[PDB]
């Protein structure tokens, strides 16, 4: 998610064996053909295509460095389950180097509706000032998912941070968790809490609500 | 020479068809084959090194053994070389194909250059040498051009195809290259060109292979814009390599021609570093390389003149040292390139001025009789 | 062929001067230059320094120029990076790459192939050190009062700083459906995360689950027990 060389799309989903093109617009020094790097989720980045001689672009097959007009493009002919990572441009310069923001190429999969788990705040949390509530969104496909926290038939905003895992190595799956923050005073003023999710695997949004003080 | 030369030039064109053919297909083997990058350094150095080790030997028996046979054996090792480079998936065979590739260029080039120095007449020999260097350059142009053409045609194909011409030139080698007519030893007379060959090819090739990179950042050429500057120097290079024979009719010697060719190239290179706009580096770029495109035949003719016999060996020393220069040169100039862009030009100027120093020493050495 | 390993990174104060070290075995037949690529947590790469092996000439990025000081010694073949006057936007994992630019003659159609071939394993540098300890908290499997096919239970590694935290389960015995979400930096400036595992809804009564957490920079290890709430 870096800057100074915009490359599109930010994140794309392509299934096994498909053909996908990723590209990055260089600066106004279009020369010294861009090298492309691959970084698996948690290791040192690798190097797919070296920086060619700027005459040899559009090479025959499977990974093409196509020197287009003012921008550089990498086309992946066929995707194994071995080529799912983030890809970075490396445009050189007179002395310095700039890296592209990075497109992550992720496996496609059948749409899978998620499960909704809600955890009321801990009892030992309740006597330490704050009161954090976590709603669990487990077993996704595509990451697109909206969580609308709900208290006393209302909508809350701002006081909710969420995080989403990477692509699962086995099930090719995401999982989300939305954390709501309240202090002691405002938490006890309300009765029930609920998280609702509208995902493309749902016919209707589902709710999982609890009522603290009533088991 | 009615048909003997036209197939002898086909042997030499074929090898540089093979050397250039690797370039647009090398960075697509060694990833789908699964290579790292330390071996890419060895893969592109196995050809040069094995060419360096063999050429002084493979070409000092060619005089004693026979010119025709070592060329024909060179092609059968040339034909088998490109076959293993596109047969299957390994690395020790690619690393051995490159070594075998350096064997073929180690026994053909010194042998054939000796051969077109034995059948060509006393005059117009420089024209044939000028004709050859027009062709080794045309091997360097058509090679990567053909390799990019056979792209969607299963990129192992160019080596099969160049392997096939290894067979085609092989039958023509026994038939058309029928046995030539018939038939100092000290190495001290070979001293002054081989350092001169090394020093220039150290610096000359530093500019050459990095010209597509130097003008890439200084004046920002489009990739369909270098090609005019590359070809324009080639056309004027090719035109002047056929104008090359007339110069020795006018000029007193080859060494005096080397000095003025180097002094001329210095003057143009100084214009090349000062000018930083598009059209005054283009028109200069056409005439930057007249000194370089036309000194390589002058060097080659210099080897073939000093060696009264052993013209296989003399062409061998050229082949080993220019391959040393084309290997050492870009690596050193690659480090110096990143401190500031214009560095390979000062290497081009420096070895050119060094080239003037070396030829002046020989001129007053010959003045000492 | 060539292995380069890096060492020296660790905790530091906002203003302290670290000194990383990237030893390298070499001779890969190219023109070398040991760069110092930087990767923030959950961000793209960002080149921040560069040393040439022959005629060493430093070259820094825009936002880290002057504040750093890179140098190399030929005796041990190492590329130090003397950081100075750090800031909370300098915590990252500092790889040390290597630039090669292999060459092949090709009369004017020269073959040259660059790129950052060889990389180190990744040394982590953390700059802000207001160090706290995690408050590991229980997430009970309430089962919504009606147990289903499966259930989930987890922890809440709240309000700590900085954010290397490794959460394990049953000392690494349970890894069948465990999620550890990446760290979230709250508005208060203290981090957070939760780590939830998926369990069959029949083993809750029979077997109990503990929560293995390990905050290295504060030397705090907590083993919390997660259990369905009693009502």
């Amino acid at each position: 998610s870096d800057i100074q060389m915009t490359q599109s799309p930010s994140s794309l989903s392509a299934s096994v064996g498909d053909r996908v093109t990723i590209t990055c617009r260089a600066s106004q020094s279009v020369s010294s053909a861009v090298a492309w790097y691959q970084q698996k989720p948690g290791k040192a980045p690798k190097l797919l295509i070296y920086s060619a001689s700027s005459l040899y672009s559009g090479v025959p097959s499977r990974f093409s460095g196509s020197r287009s007009g003012t921008d550089f493009t990498l086309t992946i002919s066929s995707l194994q389950p071995e080529d799912f990572a983030t890809y970075y441009c490396q445009q050189s310069s007179s002395s310095l180097i700039t890296f592209g923001q990075g497109t992550k190429v992720e496996i496609k999969r059948t749409v899978a509706a998620p499960s909704v788990f809600i955890f009321p705040p801990s009892d030992s949390q309740l006597k330490s000032g704050t009161a954090s509530v976590v709603c669990l969104l487990n077993n996704f496909y595509p990451r697109e998912a909206k969580v609308q926290w709900k208290v006393d038939n209302a909508l809350q905003s701002g006081n909710s941070q969420e995080s989403v895992t990477e692509q699962d190595s086995k099930d090719s799956t995401y999982s989300l968790s939305s954390t709501l923050t309240l202090s002691k005073a405002d938490y006890e003023k309300h009765k029930v809490y609920a998280c609702e999710v509208t995902h493309q695997g749902l016919s209707s949004p589902v709710t999982k609500s609890f009522n603290r003080g009533e088991c | 020479m009615n048909k003997q030369i036209f197939v002898l030039y086909f042997n030499i064109f074929l090898i540089f068809l093979g050397i250039g053919l690797v370039i647009p297909v090398l960075p697509v083997y060694l990833k789908d084959l699964g290579l790292t990058g330390s071996d890419l350094g060895l893969l592109v150095a196995a050809f040069a090194l094995s060419q360096m080790i063999i050429s002084p030997f493979g070409g000092t028996l060619a005089d004693k053994l026979g010119k025709k046979l070592i060329i024909c054996i060179g092609l059968i090792l040339f034909s088998v070389s490109e076959f293993m480079f596109a047969v299957g998936h390994n690395f020790s065979v690619l690393m051995l194909s490159r070594v075998i590739g350096g064997m073929s260029a180690g026994m053909v080039m010194p042998g054939v250059t000796g051969l077109i120095a034995d059948i060509s007449p006393s005059h117009q020999k420089a024209k044939n040498f000028g004709y050859m260097s027009a062709i080794i350059n045309s091997g360097f142009i058509l090679g990567p051009g053909i390799g990019g053409f056979m792209a969607e045609v299963s990129h192992r194909m160019p080596f099969y195809f160049a392997g096939a011409l290894g067979i085609l030139a092989f039958i023509m080698s026994i038939v058309l290259i029928h046995d030539p007519k018939k038939s100092k030893i000290n190495w001290k007379v070979f001293i002054t060109p081989v350092i001169l060959t090394l020093v220039l090819s150290f610096g000359l090739s530093a500019f050459e292979t990095l010209y597509s990179l130097y003008t890439a950042d200084k004046v920002n050429y489009s990739p369909k814009d270098i090609s005019i500057a590359i070809t324009g120097g080639g056309i004027f290079g090719a035109l002047f390599q056929i104008y090359f024979f007339d110069k020795f009719m006018k000029y007193f010697s080859e060494l005096t021609f080397i000095a003025w060719s180097l002094l001329y190239s210095v003057v143009v290179l100084i214009l090349l570093v000062f000018a930083n706009d598009y059209w005054s580096i283009m028109l200069i770029s056409f005439v930057v390389f007249i000194g370089f495109d036309m000194i390589r035949p002058a060097i080659t003719n210099y080897f073939s003149n000093i060696a009264g016999e052993r013209q296989g060996f003399a062409g061998g020393l050229n082949s080993t040292f220019t391959s040393m220069g084309n290997f050492i040169g870009p690596l050193i100039a690659g480090a110096l390139f990143d401190v500031h862009i214009e560095a390979p030009i000062y290497m081009a100027i420096g070895v050119s001025l060094a080239g003037v120093v070396i030829v002046l020493i020989e001129k007053q050495h010959r003045a000492k009789l | 062929e060539v292995q380069l390993v890096e060492s020296g990174g660790g905790l530091v104060q906002p203003g302290g001067s670290l000194r990383l070290s990237c030893a390298a075995s070499g001779f890969t037949f190219s023109s070398s230059s040991i760069h110092w690529v930087r990767q923030a947590p959950g961000k793209g790469l960002e080149w921040v320094a560069s040393i040439s092996s022959s005629s060493g000439s430093t070259s820094y990025a825009d936002s880290v120029k002057g504040r750093f000081t890179i140098s190399a010694d030929t005796s041990k073949n190492t590329a130090y990076l003397q950081m100075n006057s750090l800031r909370a936007e300098d915590t990252a994992v500092y790889y040390c790459a290597r630039y090669s630019r292999y060459y092949y003659y090709a009369w004017r159609v020269g073959g040259y192939w660059g790129g950052l071939d060889y990389w180190g394993q990744g040394t982590l540098v953390t700059v802000f050190n207001q160090i706290k300890g995690p408050s590991v908290f229980p997430l009970a499997p309430s089962s919504k009062s009606t147990s289903g096919g499966t259930a989930a239970l987890g922890c809440l590694v709240k309000d700590y700083f900085p954010e290397p935290v490794t959460v394990s389960w049953n000392s690494g015995a349970l890894t069948s459906g465990v999620h550890t979400f990446p760290a979230v930096l709250q508005s208060s400036g203290l981090y957070s995360l939760s780590s939830v595992v998926t369990v069959p809804s029949s083993s809750l009564g029979t077997q109990t689950y503990i929560c293995n957490v390990n905050h290295k920079p504060s030397n705090t290890k907590v083993d919390k027990k997660v259990e369905p709430k009693s009502c």
